[PDB]
């Protein structure tokens, strides 16, 4: 559809095809074609992405979605204010960001 | 945005400092004939 | 017949086995490239004036 | 030995059958005739109801991932597909790899390919 | 191997000799060039003691040389019977024998050419060979006779190169190519194969009525008998523009093409980009008098033409804003033919903006037959064509020959003929607008600094290409110990950022062209089956 | 509970050791690493996370950056050498070009070719003065 997509759509559309991977490959692969759009996605996306990088079990792609939006968004208020609210989801869910893993 | 440093300030702070190396890369590779004539006896070097 | 295809068996240079270096082929053919116009221009000065 | 010219499709067994009668002395020769060869089994093909050398785009219509993959056919171990979306123009062709031993799978549209290679070589 | 290269109606081992000659010829033209910036270095009889009528035959021999024997064939013969068979899954082409008759009468129409400037001094008129000058009264000998049985030739050359290329790309596509869903270069190896057998057929009636009323006593440009030499202007500009449309044509299709595969971008409205070159195409014939501008034509048909090469400025400008707005957004993995793609695009801006300021029927008479006129086409025809070549050889190459290259040394190759040959061109604006003449030996010794810089960077532009030469060499001898040692680039399109190595190694290469898919020397019958596409 | 956690020696220091590690240990520890992912996501040990984020995202193998580890140093020491080869190259083969200059390329004789110029009053507002010789 080469008419445009309202944010609405746009988080329904890609929750719904969150939901449905099964294998590795498709994951990452709509996890790129989420990330590589013009917008940074709404918590209610990647929040989902995280159970969907759970539902697979590897790790890795449940950090580099805190890494990607990190170069995602237009400054680190924004990023703060994010990252608050994925809080607990990040606790029970176990999984660690960059900058305390790797001090550098 | 809404909330953050304003996006006037945040494009500013990356692009500000992309034009002065701009004019450096453009008065370089268009102003080198300038340098040559700068060294040369025309100028009663 | 299909010829057999491999690396160096899609070019007209043998280059693995030879007796030969390869520098000498290569290098040579881009020496008469460059060399056919210094002959013309010898045997353009041979006929008017000197050299 | 004895040989005789493939009267339709069906009973073709080589490069040796598809030769035909020959024209009388006084009529011009038809196609059915003379023509011999791979325009012979084009033409042969062509008055049965087939025709040879299947040329068709590849069924676009489901996705299909690793519990049943869209299925191509080759009579090689490797067949290049060029895949563009779950519609038919969705986003822009990207060029698959299918072969014998491997999947291939889209990385844009996510549809799978696998083969059933036929071979006969 | 007698019947793999000298009969070989196979359109991938065609253009491997096509490929050779290239660089050999390329070779001769640059020593050439060489010759001639060594010589227009001072004021003063330098290396070649007097002897202008020597100057004039090496001027011409390095235009038409490298002209009609470099980028002609190392971008229609030779990239296009490589690709344009493997692009559209066609087995290989159409005609085969004619694509082996067109490379096997080009390189005797370069060795008639190479003893054309033995005989009877020799041919000198420049590439653009002029009546009365070349009749045989003001320019005897067998000469230049065989000068343009070169050119004859090169042109059947080419147009057989040219329907061959058109009907292979009307007919063998494959299962789901529909007539507007080819890759952009395919598209301009088809136009540019529709503008040679709509130009080359007058330029080879106006040689040919050159050569027969040199020889055969008829009086075609012999004015006093009642031709005029202008007839001989119109009969070959008519061909001479759509020539130079020719030969960049294919360059916009190999540079869109690499900068929408080293940016993970696809090109921005491909649809019209080739609406764009089409409307280039079939539009380039209306302008062929734009080089008329000074012989006495009415200033009504001065306007006309005036008019008519700024909307043929137009759609290049589009092209070029889609090419930035292609690699705007991306994710520039900054290789070597993407060093080249990316210079190609300033490099040309810069040529076809002084063209523009050429353009201008007005400002035509102060600036014709000029080195402002050298420094635009050895712009838009040097730079611009040949970093096309360069971005073609770096990109397909590892795929082509199967062995990859060195790196370090493509990227100091790149920078060593960018920078000296940026200190070639750019003078010759500023002895253009002093007053240098075209085709002078040399000068009055007025503008006596602008040929040493260019001449000091003629040496740079040459050991630049000495160390192409080593690149080959060590291409061609090291290809598998640059495959495992690290010395190369081995994947030109990177991993995108969310997906893991143990995910790149499944699919390897995203391509959108059937080229990256064929194995490292391809298979000689690669599309057994046809290859389908939806 | 079924699978084994990595021991420190084997997984120690793997940014710095990926690269000469032979290619059958790199099977094994990749295999144990994408197995122990299969377990709740808090008990896996801050040793394997890094271990894990630099077998499948680090920078080896395919993520290899085009201008690695000072290359940029290096192609510009080949640019500016070829510079300075082609510069005197270009000196030795000016150097046999030909023993003797125009007559009028000095400055003596520039002075009086300007004089001559200043008399009749040519280029008025631009430059006119030609010498350009020492
Ligand atoms: C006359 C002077 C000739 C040498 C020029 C000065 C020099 O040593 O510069 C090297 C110098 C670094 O030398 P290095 O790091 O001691 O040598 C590298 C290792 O020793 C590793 O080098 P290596 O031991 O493998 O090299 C073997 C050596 C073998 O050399 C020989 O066999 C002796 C003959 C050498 C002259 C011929 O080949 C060369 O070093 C060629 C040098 C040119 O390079 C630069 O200064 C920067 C490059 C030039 C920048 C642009 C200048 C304009
Ligand atoms: C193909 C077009 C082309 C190119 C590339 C060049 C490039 C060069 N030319 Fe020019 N030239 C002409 C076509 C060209 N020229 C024409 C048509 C005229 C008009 C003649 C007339 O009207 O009388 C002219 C005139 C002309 C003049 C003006 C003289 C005059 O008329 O008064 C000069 C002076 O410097 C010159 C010398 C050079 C030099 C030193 C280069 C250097 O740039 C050469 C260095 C080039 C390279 C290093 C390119 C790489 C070479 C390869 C072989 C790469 C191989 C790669 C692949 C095969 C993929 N030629
Ligand atoms: C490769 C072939 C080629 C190409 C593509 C061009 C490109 C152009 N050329 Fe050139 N030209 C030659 C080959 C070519 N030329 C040759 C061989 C000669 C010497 C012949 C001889 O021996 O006499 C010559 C010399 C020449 C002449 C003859 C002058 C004379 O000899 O007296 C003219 C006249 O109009 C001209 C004009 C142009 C224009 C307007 C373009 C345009 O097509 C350029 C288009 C590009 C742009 C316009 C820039 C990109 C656009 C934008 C950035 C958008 C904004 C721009 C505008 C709004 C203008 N050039
Ligand atoms: C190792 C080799 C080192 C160099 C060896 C000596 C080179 C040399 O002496 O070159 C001489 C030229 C002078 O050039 P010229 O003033 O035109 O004289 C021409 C010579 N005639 C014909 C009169 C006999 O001098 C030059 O042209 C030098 C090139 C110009 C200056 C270099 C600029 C590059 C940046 C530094
Ligand atoms: C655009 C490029 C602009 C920078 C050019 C640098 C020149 C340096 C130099 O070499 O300038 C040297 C000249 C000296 O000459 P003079 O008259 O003092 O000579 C007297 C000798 N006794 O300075 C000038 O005349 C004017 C000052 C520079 C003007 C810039 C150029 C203006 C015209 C543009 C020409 C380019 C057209 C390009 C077409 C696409
Ligand atoms: C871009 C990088 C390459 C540029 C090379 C240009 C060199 C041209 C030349 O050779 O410069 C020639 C000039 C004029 O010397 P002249 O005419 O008085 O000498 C008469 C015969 N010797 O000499 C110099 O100014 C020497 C200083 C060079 C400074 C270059 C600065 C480049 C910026
Ligand atoms: C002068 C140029 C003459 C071009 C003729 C075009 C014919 C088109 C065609 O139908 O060509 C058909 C054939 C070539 O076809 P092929 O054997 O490759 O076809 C394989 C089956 N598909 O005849 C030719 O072209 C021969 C033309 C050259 C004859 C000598 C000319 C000497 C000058
Ligand atoms: C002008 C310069 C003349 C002198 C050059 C001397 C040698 C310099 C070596 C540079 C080098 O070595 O470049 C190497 C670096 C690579 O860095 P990276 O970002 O990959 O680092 C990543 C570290 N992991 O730069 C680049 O490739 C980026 C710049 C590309 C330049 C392309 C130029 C194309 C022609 C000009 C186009 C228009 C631009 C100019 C007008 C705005
Ligand atoms: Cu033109
Ligand atoms: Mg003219
Ligand atoms: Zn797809």
């Amino acid at each position: 559809a080469h008419d445009e997509e309202t944010f609405e759509e746009f988080t329904a559309r890609y929750e719904k095809e969150f939901d449905e991977a099964y294998d590795l490959f498709e994951v990452q692969r709509v996890l790129n074609n989420c990330f590589s759009y013009d917008l940074v996605p709404a918590p209610a996306v990647i929040e989902k992405a995280l159970r969907a990088a759970r539902r697979v079990n590897d790790l890795p792609t449940a950090i580099r979605v805190f890494e990607a939006l990190k170069y995602k968004v237009e400054n680190e208020d924004q990023y703060k204010a994010y990252l608050d609210e994925l809080k607990d989801v990040r606790q029970e869910l176990g999984v660690p960001l960059k900058e305390e893993l790797f001090p550098s | 945005g809404r909330i953050g440093e304003s996006w006037v300030i945040t494009e500013g702070r990356r692009l500000i400092p992309e034009i002065f190396q701009w004019s450096a890369v453009l008065s370089v590779c268009l102003g080198w004939p300038g340098a040559v004539y700068f060294f040369s006896k025309a100028r009663k070097a | 017949v299909h010829f057999k295809d491999g690396v160096y068996e899609n070019i007209p240079f043998k280059v693995k086995g030879r007796k030969t270096p390869y520098a000498l082929s290569h290098f040579g053919f881009f020496a008469i490239g460059f060399a056919v116009p210094f002959v013309a221009c010898y045997v353009q000065l041979k006929k008017s004036g000197a050299f | 030995p004895v040989v005789k010219t493939a009267q339709n499709l069906a009973e073709v067994n080589g490069p040796e059958t598809l030769i035909g009668p020959g024209a009388k002395e006084g009529t011009v020769p038809t196609d059915l005739d003379q023509e011999t060869g791979l325009a012979r089994l084009e033409l042969l093909g062509k008055l049965e109801g087939i025709d040879v050398f299947d040329t068709k785009p590849l069924d676009s219509s489901r996705k299909g991932t690793m519990k049943d993959p869209i299925i191509i056919e080759s009579y090689d171990d490797y067949r290049y597909v060029g895949c563009t979306g779950s519609p038919a123009g969705s986003h822009t062709i990207m060029w698959l790899k299918p072969t014998v031993n491997e999947v291939a799978r889209c990385w844009e549209c996510g549809s799978v390919y696998k083969l059933n290679p036929v071979g006969v070589p | 191997m007698v019947q793999r290269w000298l009969y070989s109606t196979n359109a991938k081992d065609i253009a491997v000799l096509y490929f050779m000659l290239a660089i050999f010829s390329g070779m001769a033209g640059t020593a050439m060039s060489l010759i001639i910036r060594l010589e227009l270095a001072a004021p003063g009889s330098q290396y070649l003691h007097g002897n202008s009528q020597l100057f004039n035959v090496l001027v011409v021999g390095h235009a038409v040389l490298m002209i009609f024997f470099l980028v002609m064939p190392a971008l229609i013969g030779g990239f296009g019977n490589y690709l344009l068979p493997l692009m559209i899954g066609a087995t290989d082409t159409a005609f085969p024998r004619i694509n082996n008759i067109a490379f096997w009468v080009l390189p005797m129409g370069l060795v008639c050419l190479v003893t054309s400037t033995l005989v009877e001094s020799g041919a000198g008129t420049g590439w653009t060979v002029y009546p009365p000058l070349s009749s045989i009264q003001a320019h005897s000998g067998p000469s230049v006779d065989l000068a343009i049985f070169a050119l004859h030739l090169t042109s059947i050359s080419s147009l057989l190169g040219a329907i061959n290329f058109i009907v292979t790309t009307l007919n063998m596509r494959t299962n789901g190519m529909t007539m507007h869903k080819l890759p952009l270069f395919v598209w301009s190896i088809f136009i540019t194969a529709f503008l040679l057998l709509l130009s080359l057929p007058v330029l080879s009636a106006g040689i040919t009525m050159l050569l027969l009323d040199r020889n055969f006593n008829t009086s075609f440009f012999e004015v006093s008998g009642g031709g005029d030499p202008i007839l001989y202007e119109h009969l070959f500009w008519f061909f001479g523009h759509p020539e130079v449309y020719i030969l960049i044509i294919p360059g916009f299709g190999i540079i869109s093409h690499v900068v929408s595969t080293y940016s993970k971008k696809p090109v921005f409205g491909e649809i019209s980009m080739v609406y764009a070159m089409a409307s280039i195409g079939l539009l380039g014939f209306l302008v062929w008098s734009h080089h008329m501008y000074i012989v006495g034509l009415d200033a009504d048909t001065r306007a006309y033409f005036t008019s008519a090469t700024m909307i043929i400025a137009i759609p290049t400008g589009i092209k070029i804003f889609s090419w930035l707005a292609t690699i705007h957004g991306g994710s520039i993995r900054l290789a070597t033919p993407m060093l080249y793609a990316i210079a190609f695009l300033f490099l040309f801006t810069m040529g076809g903006l002084t063209g523009v300021a050429l353009a201008n029927a007005s400002l035509d008479v102060a600036f014709h037959d000029t080195y402002y006129v050298v420094g635009h086409f050895h712009y838009v025809l040097s730079m611009g064509a040949i970093f096309s070549l360069f971005a073609g050889y770096y990109y397909w190459s590892p795929q082509i020959l199967g062995l990859n290259y060195n790196e370090k040394l493509a990227q100091i190759q790149f920078w060593l003929i960018f920078i000296g040959a940026n200190v070639i061109f750019f003078p010759m604006h500023f002895l253009g607008i002093n007053g240098m003449p075209r085709r002078i030996p040399d000068y009055p010794d007025a503008f006596a600094g602008w040929n040493y810089v260019a001449s000091i960077g003629s040496f740079i532009a040459t050991l630049s290409l000495f160390l192409f030469i080593y690149i080959l060499y060590d291409q061609l001898v090291n290809g598998l110990n640059n495959k495992v040692n690290n010395k190369s680039v081995i994947y030109n399109k990177a991993p995108d950022f969310v997906e893991s190595n143990t995910i790149f190694n499944l699919n390897t290469v995203k391509s959108s062209s059937i080229e990256f898919l064929l194995t490292s020397p391809p298979a000689v019958h690669s599309f057994n089956t046809p290859a389908v596409q939806s | 509970v079924q699978t084994k956690a990595l021991s420190k020696a084997t997984l120690t220091d793997l940014p710095e050791r990926w690269e000469n590690m032979p290619n059958l240990e790199q099977k094994e520890i990749a295999d144990n690493l994408t197995e122990r992912q299969k377990l709740p996501w808090k008990t896996l040990n801050n040793e394997e996370i890094k271990a894990a984020w630099y077998i499948s995202y680090g920078e080896w193998g395919p993520r290899r950056p085009v201008h690695g580890k000072g290359d940029v140093a290096f192609i510009t020491k080949g640019v500016f050498l070829g510079l300075g080869i082609s510069f005197g190259l270009f000196g030795l083969v000016r150097l046999l070009a030909n023993p003797e200059t125009p007559k009028t390329m000095n400055r003596e004789w520039q002075l009086k070719s300007d004089e001559y110029l200043k008399s009749k009053n040519a280029n008025p507002w631009g430059g006119y003065s030609q010498v350009q010789s020492k």
